[PDB]
């Protein structure tokens, strides 16, 4: 599996929920990001595919006030904007 | 679904 490299801001985000390395598989990046969103309770209690990130670092990194977990292609685009090319 | 079940669907695309 291909190893990818987070930029400094994303890296600090992943290391806040136990991540220990400088490079990751994409399944690992998606693991730590999910643990972040769910630990901080950013998902809507009632409509659990929708994430509110307006007052969070994640909103600054992704450039949105919210997104939907159904939009797979859009989540991948937003993650790849935050990886070293 | 639960947040966990929607989020699992992304693992698939990886
Ligand atoms: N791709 C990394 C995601 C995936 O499908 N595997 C990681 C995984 C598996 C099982 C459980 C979790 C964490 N889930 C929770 O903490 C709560 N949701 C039920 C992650």
């Amino acid at each position: 599996e291909t190893l990818v490299r987070p930029k400094p801001e994303l890296l600090k985000l992943l290391k806040s929920v136990g991540a220990q390395k400088d490079t990751y598989t994409m399944k690992e990046v998606l693991f730590y990001l999910g643990q972040y969103i769910m630990t901080k309770r950013l998902y809507d209690e009632k409509q659990q595919h929708i994430v509110y990130c307006s007052n969070d670092l994640l909103g600054d990194l992704f450039g949105v006030p919210s997104f939907s977990v159904k939009e797979h292609r859009k989540i991948y685009t937003m993650i790849y904007r935050n990886l070293v090319v | 679904l639960t947040f966990d079940q929607y989020w699992a669907q992304l693992d698939s695309a990886a």
